[PDB]
This record gives structure tokens, C-alpha cells and sequence, in this order.
């Protein structure tokens, strides 16, 4: 829920509106492995699509977001 | 002939060859650089070099880097044209990509207005942009990725995508397209997948990827 709110705030920031709350959140599209890239479908009324992606950098696992 | 050494299937078609089948093309119209390719002359205006065909599972697509660089298979049947060939063809001008999918009497397709493959030094880096069609935009996820096989992973991969998902592709983490995946494999993400058409738990019966100059549209 804290992570979902950070995604929703990130989406509003990337679009820029003043974030009030998350109405609905669903994840879809990940391959069947731990730390697979996934799309969040957020209702906040607005509908946002936010990538949560993972990449290795110098044998460290990194996590980043993109507004779709 | 209008083009005595046709450099792709669109020049072969402009020469008056209108029947799908095997044709000799010549990279950069060089007589010394003959390549026998399968031309799809009937789909969506014709003039297409086919570079992937899946239709029955008879051919092995779970192959190493060298096989994907060189190409493998009977070009009349299931095959992969080879990444060196794709690099050299896409370097000749501005090519578009078409993907034809068929499954249990249903059909869909995707077109990408810009399609190119980098050289071996780039690990055959994919450029794929400008989606239209009915299959859904599953290649966008793969734009900018290097190629990977079970025996050559990337320094950015979380898991070995080719090993895990029984194929070879321009993987990220890992795919929304797996058209060189394992035939008939409905296990999550392991099969002949086009995510935005049939998802990760449905291996598609028939798939072709093909390319031609984008100016052929006009």
C-alpha cells in the first residue's frame, strides 16, 4: 500500500494535478519469476499505467519506475 | 529484369515475381553476396522477406548464440533467418516489420513502421517503433534490447531469460514476445507467446515475422 501510493504519487508527478488518494490498483503482465518487470494499473478520477522494472548493475539488483 | 540483383523481396516483386516461395536476393545488390530467402508475396501487399516461421514444432528454436547469429532451418518450413542477415538487410534502407499470428482459426497481426537490427558488436541491438494492427503492441517492451540465448546472458538480466523461458530473443526481464519459444508450451512465459494477443499461458500455433522497405506502402 505504501509502495502503491509512491507509484500513484510518481504517476501524478510524471504527468505534471494534486494527488488525493488511490481508488484502485492491479498488477498485470509479469513473467513467472521473482522481480519480473510488471505494469501497475492505477485508478487515483484518473487511470495511470506505471512500469516497475528491475535490472542488474555491477551484480547489484536495481529497481526503477516509468509512467506509461 | 528491373533489378538484376534484387536486394530484398520488394525488388523481386517489382521484377514481376508475384508467387510466394524461395528467391535469391543479393545484399546491397552485390552478385557475390547471394542469400536464398522465403518471400511472402501475398500478405498485406507482398514483397516481404520472412525471417521467422513457426507452424508445427518440428524445428528446434532452443539454440545457442552461434545458431541465432548464422540462422538455422529449412526456409520452406520452420526457420530463423539469422541475426547477421537481419543486420545486413535492415542496414540497406528503412524497413518495416510485420508479424502474422494464427491460432485455432483466429488471426491477428502487428506492423512496426521502423525495424532494424544492430551488428554483432551491439549484440544485434533491436530497434522496433511505430506499432499498428490487431495483435497488440508487445514489441515496444523489447525496443532497445540486445539479443540473448541460453549460453549468452546480459549484465542487466535478473534471471537467464532464454534458459527460463525456453527460447532466444531481445529479452529484457523477460518478455511480452517469445516467438522463438518452445512449441506447444502453455507453461507461463515458455511458449510461442504474444502477450497482448493471447497472454503468457497460450502458445500460438502459427507465427511469421517478416520485413520490407517501409516506402513500399506508397
Amino acid at each position: 500500500s505504501l509502495e502503491i501510493e509512491e507509484l500513484a504519487r510518481f504517476a501524478v508527478d510524471e504527468h505534471n494535478l494534486e494527488f488525493v488518494r488511490v481508488v484502485k490498483a492491479k498488477e498485470q503482465g509479469a513473467n513467472m519469476h521473482a522481480y519480473a518487470d510488471t505494469m501497475y494499473y492505477l485508478t487515483l478520477l484518473y487511470e495511470a499505467k506505471v512500469w516497475v522494472k528491475w535490472e542488474m548493475s555491477r551484480r547489484l539488483m536495481t529497481n526503477f519506475k516509468e509512467l506509461q | 529484369l528491373l533489378y538484376p540483383f534484387p536486394k530484398d523481396c520488394s525488388q523481386a516483386m517489382l521484377n514481376g515475381d508475384t508467387t510466394s516461395g524461395l528467391y535469391t536476393i543479393y545484399l546491397n545488390g552485390d552478385k557475390a553476396q547471394a542469400l536464398e530467402v522465403f518471400c511472402d508475396m501475398t500478405s498485406d501487399g507482398g514483397g516481404w522477406i520472412v525471417f521467422l516461421r513457426r507452424k508445427n514444432g518440428r524445428e528446434n528454436f532452443y539454440q545457442n548464440w552461434k545458431a541465432y547469429a548464422a540462422g538455422f532451418g529449412d526456409r520452406r518450413e520452420e526457420f530463423w533467418l539469422g541475426l547477421d542477415n537481419l543486420n545486413k538487410i535492415t542496414a540497406q534502407g528503412q524497413y518495416e516489420l510485420r508479424v502474422d499470428l494464427r491460432d485455432h482459426g483466429e488471426t491477428a497481426f502487428a506492423v512496426y513502421d521502423k525495424f532494424s537490427v544492430g551488428d554483432a558488436k551491439t549484440r544485434y541491438k533491436l530497434k522496433v517503433e511505430g506499432y499498428s494492427g490487431t495483435a497488440g503492441d508487445s514489441m515496444a517492451y523489447h525496443n532497445g534490447r540486445s539479443f540473448s540465448t541460453f549460453d549468452k546472458d546480459t549484465d542487466s538480466a535478473i534471471t537467464n531469460c532464454a534458459l527460463s523461458y525456453k527460447g532466444a530473443f531481445w529479452y529484457r526481464n523477460c518478455h511480452r514476445v517469445n516467438l522463438m519459444g518452445r512449441y506447444g508450451d502453455n507453461n507461463h512465459s515458455e511458449g510461442v507467446n504474444w502477450f497482448h494477443w493471447k497472454g503468457h499461458e497460450h502458445s500460438i500455433q502459427f507465427a511469421e515475422m517478416k520485413l520490407r522497405p517501409s516506402n513500399f506502402r506508397n
